[PDB]
RNA sequence: UAUAUAUAUAUAUAUAUAUAUAUAUAUAUAUAUAUAUA
């Protein structure tokens, strides 16, 4: 491979350790991250002259056909909007114009440029049109460009060099080599065609270049001239030939992804264009797979529990497939040939339809081609205008087309009406409902807990937040001098420091500042348009109370919020398996705009009166969160008015309808656009965050039961389809969260309902929505589609383009971040690429190429001096990334899912054991006196020539730097700290409780010298939390920087040759693998669509384990004691605290002194420490208490079962005695079983018994170590 | 009910405090080397709320109108039908019903 | 495992059940095609005969 | 296509590949 | 000469060794098992047409 | 159900049995006088059967 | 068999399942200072080769053609002829062939 | 074998024999319903000896 | 506010022998149905009336 | 040379899918004729 040769030496050194040749070192590892850093970045594009491609593929000429941006942009009304040059009102993306006309040249690198200056400050001082509108158009065109993790270039370079030399084969009998080839992608020639447009000298300058500011441009000679689109091409090129290398597709899915990519750059406004045509690939894969005559295979066989509420799934078998179980919904193939022949794309579908057809029988191959195909749809991350976006969604008002008549309400109750007993149908339905929850609520002592209480004003309190500007505004101008805090360096835009300002203000003076303006956001998304956070001010979110309250009682009462409790999201992964199944009928439902649906004039005023009503059984005088009762006037009675008191609740709803009846007002003030900033209101709903799914959710599921129970049945025709309808209910036929809902057909007899059925049953579905103006947007195609999950036949479907390679939102002019960020990216990065089910050897090798590049950085004063450092690649194998090849060892033995921390380490130090012992003994003097777990061979000495250390130590650096203090600031500290808690501790008995515990406690562990200095989770540190928060969300100077990089190469130059104390304790078990454990499922069929016999280790870790999550006796720890805490403190860290001092043997006073630390009463905190014993604790929440936890990787396996009885702490017949843990085992097996899971999954292969073998110590003082470090920290 | 149970609570010398019982019954020797604690399965019932047990005053205030309403124990809190005398959890549900 | 966890929904009605279960299993001349078939083997075999 | 380590034996379709690997490889 | 040359020799040669300095034969053996398992899944529940 | 563990039970059971509360005298002497006063004072008048 | 007893699953109102079985099962108190653990043993014993539970529609569809095929116990389900009554798992076995 | 284990296993074995199953009554009662029904449908009529 | 069904028996009095006024057929409760079933009891009560 | 296994090609048979042609039925559009109304 003559590339190789053209590869830089040391790039060939890497690429030799990356294909497993030799074993990497920290010097070859360096040599190769330093040297890209120095070489310009169109060297990468001058590879590609070495390869012989050999595909049919065109690049027309048609793309250098820059349309004139002059025409794309206008200003009106003092706004610079987009002006769509299709008549279609959405064409509001970027259009394809040439940037050149707009450049300078730069300093630094002549050739490349950016915006005159010139025509920038025309925009801002002289607000010229045609000024502000080339700046626009930069800013955006440059910002799309921007949408990436790094530059694209930059993957493409990792690409080449992995794709240069093929991978040595391991020893396993499954290890296929690769199939797919270069020379045959048509995505790389179609990247070498497009790219000889851009070369003089044989130069080939890049179209662009990414920056931290953005994107930079090369000025075109007088002949030529550079469309933005192609930049924009040239990443969806490199990501896709990314992708289907991961993936191992056929060159033919690639060659139509190319020709979709290339249709869509040929015309104008590329982002537009891809947008129309989105779903054609689903439709025509997904969508329509068996809708043939030789369909068979099998299925899994699912069953979902009795109390159906608890979502409890059981595998119980399999199921022949045979024709009767084909899917009955129409295929997708005439609308979406229809849609391409507008794009003269047919030839697209016809290739995908014949390929399809190769497919008749549900097997790996079927769903691996699925999620091939499905790969293809761009994964770019459309943006545009933040103006045109605000402007183009909030400007939708619901249609209804049965308005409630004003005849329909009762006279007036001071702000709200209630409606009259007469009036019937679906608005009767929702109204009753809101009002018996409201009910509910009014009596209920769970509030006016003082502890209570704190959580929910903790609960409005984020570093984020917005608005503050108005909060100021609106008080000052009432009056109110609100406290400042500068010189305490925090952001006055934190909800944080809003809510300090507040903490000593009478509640009831702050009304008048709710009706105050709210700014706003917007984050990008993949494939659709934008999403918006509007961010409410603290006064504002304290008042809307009531509705979350009610919603939540709506939600975990009735359909127990169908799963918004969001406890482990992986509990829908089973779900829509179920409902994937053969004998099951589902259908995706969602509605089309829940947000700009829901408003005041139809249903906020029902809600808002029957909330009103619903809280009239109460005492009418009873303050709620300082909201007193006050008096207002009743005209229900035309004869006889009057007026009567009303409770702090029926107050707050009184306000809350004023304002939720005048709209919300919305202040915007995009980046990107050019002095445009305005303001406009709108009924549309907030919708931020997950405090809005709650309201969605219970007017989701509402409407639905209304709609089965009522409507449907007096409506629809088919006799057949009412017998099937009845008997149906919500809570165990369907489920939602906010705008996303699933239905579920009871089981037709060993039959499926007619299409004719159905289409009559959706049709009325629609005309339903229709009613009250929701757009409910169904479908029915036999797939699952839910929170963008996606499962055929019970098989997951990996959607892998909603995870491109190269793309990362951006939702700035500026990355605004510094590099040692970029690690944490990677790791990132790999992890999704084990999430979807990649071919994990090439993932692991592109990892690391990414990981080499990212290891390397540097930094500048803002005038003065440089600096730099870089990591060992041993620090990447501790931040979770397996080793490809260790001295000694063979390549590719270490499964990707490999536990990250302590875990992993002690997991390949105990594989690779044997062999350090055995040769630092040969290459090494002996140490001077004996070792624990080593003889006298001395590896420490060894593992500091290979640089463990310093890799192991070094990631245990903080990575953001941190700001610095000051003591008039700390004044503004206290200021703030002593508003903080002023607003925390409203009331005194918690300020009183958490004094006594903190006293008690400090008394207890010097006296009893349980320790000194132990950080325990209590209240008073709260606050605290919050103002390192506060501070933390600040852009750091420049000296925390420096003082960064100098720590850091400290850190790495200290000579250390010990790991952590529990790593240390830890080397000291022997662990062996025995057979493989039983199958959990047949191996033929697929779970997990890319988890094949091709993709091995996946297919057998998935394979021997199950996916199901399935812990009948485990629970997976979800008991914490604790189930009511505040904000900032962690529940992690409290239980482990308490099993540390129940296992320690602490006094009781012990434990009530921290119970009570937290705010928990003395009988409370009696009650909760009498709870505590080693017994009812799970595996997991026993283990860790030294921080001994289960991967994220492995929360899509059924590793109960394992954990519980094959990972053999103490087989009789193996264990040597030494390792009898005895009478501590209660504690101690938990901890030897996770260790032994840990190196199970480690290495590659099928899932093996895992045992002890043997202790260097007896177990007996590994315990009594254990137990020393428990009491020291 | 509710304006009679507030008024009931508003003036009243009795004050409900379970530190007593629980002091009585974490005081209670048993070996550790058992799989199964009663006291954790009993704690881990007679969950205090937070609401200061507002059933019991709730039960108190509907006597006075028990010829309109009428308090009945909640469905959920049964032993299943399908258990044994020897689950302990059901033994203890169906204690509490019976005091 | 079969012998030992069978359990059915609390209050069952097995006619009712088993009404809805066999509805559309008997919808059809599927049942009468086998009878017309053994007429016409009736007929051959004896002719071949 | 896709091939068998120890016998060099090619397949058109993974469920052969599967069917083969399992059944074929085992004084 | 090579890594590959090694592998080969390892899943050639030491096919049935027990030597902890190697890994690769064991786990090649453990697959072994997990076939004979996969035998006795069908072997009492066979594939119809 | 082992021994231990029963011994266990009916011990926590016994603790219970010997608990000196007050609410057994404060419903049989106390409490009815407060119902008493306070059915002249509620809105609504008791509704008994 | 297959297709009657397909058919057959599809219409039963009976449903299986395995956690009723295992909770009894754990709820078993015991002694962690022994060196096996007949609970572990049973429960590892007692799923099936795979998680399959469908051989009981099989033995049912079976009667209906017992003139054709007959159903036999697994040969590799029998306890080994080598053991003795006190090797636990022998006798489990034993117990769950007899059922 | 040790009492103790002695006496879990028979205490396991008594719990086992107290589950609640459905399982014998339906195969007394209703399985010979869904039969008899089926009998009818299978393209192939019952063959019993 | 229709109400054409009760305008229409009353219509259909005068021409009985010529169009005969009939309960819709899928008004009435599902024979398979219990009497414990909610739903069908109001229909038959409706049906009644 | 022969046997066995694997791969590829060609021929023949059977099944499935798609395309094209012809016939028949149904729907929609356009033209022409006839009737009726304006
Ligand atoms: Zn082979």
């Amino acid at each position: 491979e003559e590339l190789f040769n053209a590869l830089p030496q040391p790039l060939q050194q890497l690429s030799l350790a990356l294909a497993g040749e030799i074993p990497l070192t920290d010097h070859i590892f360096e040599q190769a991250a330093s040297t890209w850093h120095v070489q310009p970045r169109s060297l990468t594009y001058k590879l590609l002259d070495h390869i012989p491609f050999s595909t049919p593929v065109v690049v027309p000429p048609s793309i250098y056909h820059s349309l004139d941006w002059s025409k794309c942009f206008a200003v009106n009304q003092d706004r610079v909007e987009r002006v769509p040059t299709i008549d279609d009102p959405d064409d509001v993306y970027v259009p394809n114009s040439d940037i050149g006309p707009l450049l300078t040249s730069l300093h630094t690198i002549p050739d490349y440029g950016f915006l005159h200056p010139a025509i920038e400050n025309d925009a801002t001082t002289l607000r010229a049109e045609r000024a502000r509108c080339a700046s626009t158009f930069y800013k955006i065109a440059s910002s799309q460009a921007r949408q990436v993790k790094l530059d694209p270039i930059r993957m493409l370079g990792f690409l080449l060099l992995v794709q240069a030399r093929p991978r040595v084969p391991s020893g396993l009998v499954t290890d296929q080599p690769t199939r797919r080839d270069p020379t045959q992608s048509p995505a790389l020639h179609a990247i070498w065609q497009v790219m000889q447009y851009y070369k003089v000298a044989g130069v080939y300058y890049a179209p662009a270049l990414v920056v931290p500011s953005g994107a930079i441009w090369w000025i075109p000679p007088p002949g030529k001239r550079n469309v933005v689109s192609v930049q924009y091409l040239l990443t969806d090129l490199i990501n896709l030939a990314i992708l289907a290398h991961m993936t191992d597709m056929s060159p033919t899915l690639e060659l139509t992804g190319v020709l979709m990519y290339l249709r869509a750059a040929s015309s104008h406004s590329h982002a537009y264009t891809l947008l129309q045509m989105k779903s054609v690939f689903p439709a025509l894969s997904l969508r329509s797979m068996y809708r043939n005559k030789g369909f068979g295979g099998k299925a899994p066989a699912i069953e979902w529990t009795e109390p159906r509420s608890k979502y409890k799934f059981r595998w119980t078998g399999v199921t022949q497939l045979h024709d009767g179980l084909r899917p009955r919904s129409p295929s997708m193939d005439v609308p979406t040939l229809e849609v391409l022949t507008k794009y003269e794309l047919v030839d697209i579908g016809h290739i995908i339809i014949r390929e399809r057809n190769a497919h008749p029988r549900h097997n790996h191959d079927s769903v691996r081609f699925v999620r091939d195909v499905m790969a293809l749809t761009s994964g770019m991350y459309l943006v545009r205008q933040p103006t045109m976006s605000v402007l183009r969604e909030y400007s939708q008002v619901p249609d209804i087309k049965d308005p409630i008549p004003p005849s329909a309400w009762t006279g007036p109750i001071g702000n709200v009406r209630y409606l009259l007993p007469s009036v019937q149908g679906p608005a009767r339905h929702l109204y009753d409902t809101w009002r018996a929850a409201a009910r509910q609520i009014a009596q209920d002592p769970q509030w006016h807990d003082p502890l209570n209480q704190a959580i929910m004003r903790a609960q409005y309190v984020t570093a984020r937040g917005g608005s503050s500007a108005s909060l100021k505004f609106a008080l000052k101008v009432t009056g109110i001098v609100l406290p400042e805090y500068d010189d305490s360096k925090v952001k006055k835009s934190s909800k944080i420091y809003q809510a300090a300002q507040i903490a000593r203000i009478a509640f009831m003076l702050l009304i008048a500042a709710i009706h105050a303006e709210v700014t706003m956001g917007i984050r990008n998304q993949v494939q659709r348009r934008a999403r918006s956070i509007m961010p409410l001010n603290v006064i504002q979110q304290a008042i809307s109370a009531p509705h979350t309250l009610v919603a939540n009682y709506i939600n975990k009462h009735m359909n127990l919020s169908t799963t918004s409790g969001s406890v482990v999201t992986d509990k829908v992964i089973p779900l829509i398996l179920y409902a994937s199944t053969p004998p099951n009928t589902v259908v995706n439902v969602d509605i089309k705009a829940c947000d700009a649906s829901i408003t005041y004039n139809y249903f906020l005023s029902v809600i808002c009166g029957a909330m009103h009503e619903g809280f009239e059984v109460g005492n009418a005088d009873a303050a709620f969160m300082g909201v007193p009762s006050t008096i207002v006037s009743d005209r229900r009675s035309s004869v006889a008015p009057y007026s009567r008191p009303i409770s702090g609740l029926q107050t707050m709803v009184q306000h809350l309808a004023d304002l939720y009846a005048a709209g919300f007002r919305y202040s915007v003030s995009d980046a990107f656009s050019s002095g445009n900033k305005f303001s406009f209101p709108t009924s549309t709903f907030p919708s931020g965050s997950t405090a809005t799914s709650t309201e969605h959710t219970a007017n989701n599921s509402t409407m639905m039961e209304y709609f089965l129970n009522v409507h449907a049945p007096s409506h629809v025709k088919s006799a057949s389809l009412k017998r099937i309808l009845t008997d149906m209910t919500i809570q165990r036929n369907y489920v939602c969260q906010g705008d996303d809902g699933i239905l579920l057909l009871p089981h037709e007899a060993a039959s499926k309902i007619s299409a004719d059925d159905m289409n009559e049953l959706l049709t009325c579905l629609r005309d339903y929505g229709q009613l009250f103006g929701w757009n409910y947007d169904i479908d029915w195609s036999d797939t699952a589609e839910y929170l963008k999950l996606y499962a055929l036949m019970g098989c997951r479907i990996p959607n892998t383009s909603r995870h491109p390679p190269v793309g990362k939102e951006y939702a700035a002019p500026q990355t605004d971040e510094i590099w040692p960020s970029l690690i944490d990216i990677v790791i990132g990065h790999h992890l999704n690429g084990v999430t979807d089910v990649l071919n994990w050897r090439e993932w692991l090798r592109f990892s690391w190429a990414f990981a080499c590049y990212s290891s390397r950085g540097g930094y500048t004063n803002p005038k003065g001096q440089s600096f730099s450092a870089q990591y060992p690649w041993w620090t990447f194998v501790y931040l979770g990334i397996p080793p490809i090849l260790l001295p000694g060892q063979t390549p590719f033995i270490h499964s990707c899912y490999m536990p990250p921390g302590d875990q992993g380490m002690f997991s390949i130090l105990n594989g690779w054991r044997d062999w350090l012992i055995s040769h630092a003994s040969t290459t090494l003097p002996p140490l001077r006196h004996n070792h624990p777990v080593w003889g006298l061979s001395d590896v420490p000495s060894l593992l500091s020539q290979f640089g463990v250390y310093a890799g192991y130590h070094a990631a245990q650096h903080y990575r953001r730097p941190k700001p610095a203090p000051e003591t008039a600031s700390s004044d503004s500290i206290n200021q703030i700290t002593s508003d903080l808690t002023e607003y925390l501790f409203y009331d005194s008995a918690l300020k009183a409780r958490v004094m006594k515990g903190r006293y008690n406690w400090e008394r207890l562990s010097s006296s009893l010298s349980l320790n000194v200095g132990s950080r325990v989770p209590s209240l008073f540190d709260v606050p605290g939390k919050w103002v390192a928060a506060g501070r933390d969300a600040e852009k750091p100077p420049p000296s925390s920087v420096e003082d960064m990089f100098t720590s850091l190469n400290r850190c790495i130059r200290r000579p250390t040759h010990s790991f952590s104390r529990l790593l240390e304790l830890y080397l000291r078990v022997h662990v062996t693998l025995g057979e493989s454990i039983p199958l959990a499922i047949d191996p033929d069929v697929p779970q997990v669509a890319g988890a094949d016999p091709a993709n091995d280790d996946h297919w057998f870790k998935y394979t021997c384990l199950g996916d199901i999550p399935s812990a009948t006796r485990n629970y997976f720890g979800e008991s914490l004691f604790v189930g009511r805490v505040v904000s900032g403190l962690d529940v992690e860290a409290v239980d482990a605290t308490l099993l540390r001092l129940k296992i320690l043997g602490a006094p009781p006073e012990a434990f009530i002194a921290v119970l009570n630390g937290i705010g928990m009463s003395d009988s409370e905190a009696h009650q909760i420490a009498g709870r505590i014993s080693l017994a009812n604790a799970q595996l997991v929440q026993i283990a860790r208490v030294v921080h001994l936890s289960i991967p994220s990787s492995w929360m899509t396996l059924n590793t109960g079962p394992y954990i519980h009885h094959h990972a053999y702490d103490f087989k009789p017949g193996i264990t040597q005695p030494s390792a009898k843990s005895r009478d501590k085992s209660i504690w101690m097996s938990p901890i030897l079983k996770l260790l032994c899971t840990s190196y199970a999954m480690t290495v590659a292969g099928p899932v093996r018994t895992s045992i002890v073998t043997e202790i260097d110590g007896s177990a007996a003082a590994l315990s009594g170590n254990l137990r020393v470090w428990m009491r020291d920290v | 009910v509710e304006a009679l149970s507030t008024l009931l609570r508003s003036v009243t010398p009795l004050v409900l405090d379970p530190t007593v019982l629980t002091n009585a019954i974490t005081t209670i020797s048993e070996s550790t080397t058992q799989t199964i604690s009663p006291i954790s399965e009993i704690l881990r019932l007679l969950q205090p709320m937070g609401n200061d047990y507002a059933a019991f005053w709730k039960c108190i205030a509907s006597w006075a109108y028990n010829g309109l309403v009428t308090t009945v124990l909640s469905e959920d809190a049964f032993p299943d039908s399908s258990q044994s005398i020897t689950h302990l959890p059901s033994m203890w549900k169906c204690l509490f019903l019976t005091l | 495992v079969a012998m030992l966890c069978g359990q059915t929904e609390t209050n069952l009605i097995p006619s009712h059940h088993y009404g809805k279960a066999f509805a559309p299993l008997f919808a059809s001349n599927a049942m009468f095609t086998r009878n017309q078939r053994a007429v016409i083997t009736r007929e051959a075999f004896v002719c071949a005969r | 296509s896709y091939v068998c380590n120890v016998c060099n034996a090619r397949f058109s379709t993974m469920s052969a590949l599967s069917e083969h690997l399992r059944s074929d490889h085992r004084s | 000469s090579t890594m590959s040359a090694l592998s080969e020799h390892l899943r050639s040669d030491h096919r049935d060794d027990a030597s902890t300095l190697l890994a690769t034969p064991m786990i090649n053996n453990a697959i072994r098992s997990f076939l004979t398992a996969w035998d006795g899944i069908r072997i009492l529940s066979p594939d119809v047409s | 159900v082992n021994d231990l563990t029963r011994r266990t039970m009916t011990g926590v059971m016994t603790a219970m049995r010997q608990v000196k509360t007050m609410t057994p005298f404060y419903i049989q002497h106390m409490c009815p006088t407060e119902l008493s006063v306070l059915a002249s004072v509620t809105v609504t008048p008791p509704f008994q059967v």
